[PDB]
C-alpha cells in the first residue's frame, strides 16, 4: 500500500523534516498519543520546553522520549518552533486500555484495520495549532475537534506568554477516497508542505482530478523513502 | 534479577533477567509472554539502541533498569 504507515518510518520522515527543516522538532513513538492521551502529552511536551527555557536539568529526564537522551531533548527543545504530534484514531473504540490492548497486539497482528493518522503541528512561532486529517471528518466533526483544539490552544497561550493560539483547519477539501491506507503519507505530505510554507493553503497543492493526486502522493512517497532510506538508527538526531 | 521493558504500549513487562542474558534471549522471553520473535521489535535504553548481540553487563542493565521496546505499529 504505502511505507510511510508504520510509526517508525513516520519517525524517520519526522527527522527527515528535521534535517530539512532544522526548526521542527521529531516525533515520539513510544507513548500512546490516541485520543485520550492527545491533548495532556501537547501540554506536556510545550511546558517542559518552556522549563527549558530556564536552566533545567530535571523535568528533562524524566518528559524525555524514550528513544532520545535528556540532554539531547534539553537541546531540541531550546532551538526548536515547530511541534508536530501524530494521533492514532478509531472510530470504533473510546478507552485507553481498550485502544490500547487493541495495538498491543495490532502489531502482532500487524494488518492496519480501521486505523486512521491525524496530525497537529503546534507551532509557537506562529501560536498556532493546525489540525490536519487526511480524511478530514473521521476523527470528530470539524467544529467540536476544533473546539477541542480552542481549548488546548489557550492552555498554550498560558504557558508561552507573548493571548491564546490560533486555530486553522488544515483539511478542508477531501483529500482521500475509499480504501486507501496512505494516512500516514498524507500526514507527512502536509507536514513537507507545512514546513516550506506554514501559510499555504492544501486546495492549490492538490490535484482536483483524484487519480492525478493519488499519482502525485505515489511520487511523494517514493521520493520520501529513498531520501530516508539511510536512516537506520532510530535515535533522535545528533548534528 | 528483575528488570522491565516498557514499550510503545505502555503495557509494561515484568521479566526476571540475569546480568548476562543477551538481547534476543529477552526477546526470546517477550516471544515467549506475548508472541512476537527477535527480528520484529528494537530494545532502547538510555538513548542507545540495543544490538542483537550483546548482553546486559555491557550497558549497565542493573536490577529493575527500565527497557523500553519498540514494536511496529501500522496506521
Amino acid at each position: 500500500p504505502g511505507r510511510l504507515e508504520d510509526n517508525e518510518h513516520l519517525f524517520q520522515f519526522s527527522c527527515l523534516m528535521q534535517n530539512k527543516h532544522r526548526r521542527v522538532l521529531p516525533i515520539d513513538i513510544c507513548n500512546p498519543l490516541t485520543k485520550f492521551n492527545f491533548l495532556e502529552c501537547i501540554c506536556n511536551c510545550l511546558m517542559t520546553k518552556q522549563s527549558v527555557n530556564v536552566n533545567e536539568t530535571d523535568m528533562c529526564e524524566l518528559f524525555c522520549p524514550p528513544t532520545c537522551t535528556p540532554e539531547n531533548y534539553r537541546r531540541l527543545l531550546c532551538t526548536s518552533s515547530v511541534f508536530p504530534f501524530v494521533m492514532w484514531h478509531d472510530p470504533s473504540a473510546d478507552t485507553q486500555e481498550a485502544m490500547l490492548t487493541k495495538m498491543d497486539q495490532t502489531m502482532s497482528s500487524g494488518r492496519v484495520g480501521n486505523s486512521h493518522w491525524v496530525l497537529v503541528i503546534v507551532d509557537i512561532e506562529y501560536r498556532c495549532v493546525t489540525f490536519f486529517d487526511s480524511l478530514c471528518d473521521y476523527v470528530a466533526s470539524p467544529q467540536q475537534m476544533r473546539e477541542q483544539l480552542e481549548g488546548l490552544a489557550v492552555s498554550l497561550g498560558a504557558i508561552y506568554p507573548k493571548s491564546p493560539f490560533q486555530v486553522r483547519i488544515g483539511s478542508t477539501v477531501k483529500v482521500q477516497s475509499p480504501g486507501e491506507f496512505t494516512c500516514g503519507a498524507w500526514c507527512c505530505q502536509f507536514l513537507a508542505w507545512y514546513l516550506e510554507n506554514p501559510d499555504f493553503d492544501l486546495e492549490e497543492k492538490v490535484p482536483t482530478n483524484p487519480s492525478e493526486r493519488r499519482a502525485l502522493l505515489a511520487d511523494f512517497i517514493s521520493t520520501t523513502e529513498q531520501a530516508m532510506s539511510r536512516y537506520s538508527s532510530l535515535s533522535w538526531p545528533t548534528t | 534479577m528483575q528488570i522491565f521493558v516498557k514499550t510503545l504500549t505502555g503495557k509494561t513487562i515484568t521479566l526476571e533477567v540475569e546480568p548476562s542474558d543477551t538481547i534476543e534471549n529477552v526477546k526470546a522471553k517477550i516471544q515467549d509472554k506475548e508472541g512476537i520473535p527477535p527480528d520484529q521489535q528494537r530494545l532502547i535504553f538510555a538513548g542507545k539502541q540495543l544490538e542483537d548481540g550483546r548482553t546486559l553487563s555491557d550497558y549497565n542493565i542493573q536490577k529493575e533498569s527500565t527497557l523500553h521496546l519498540v514494536l511496529r505499529l501500522r496506521g
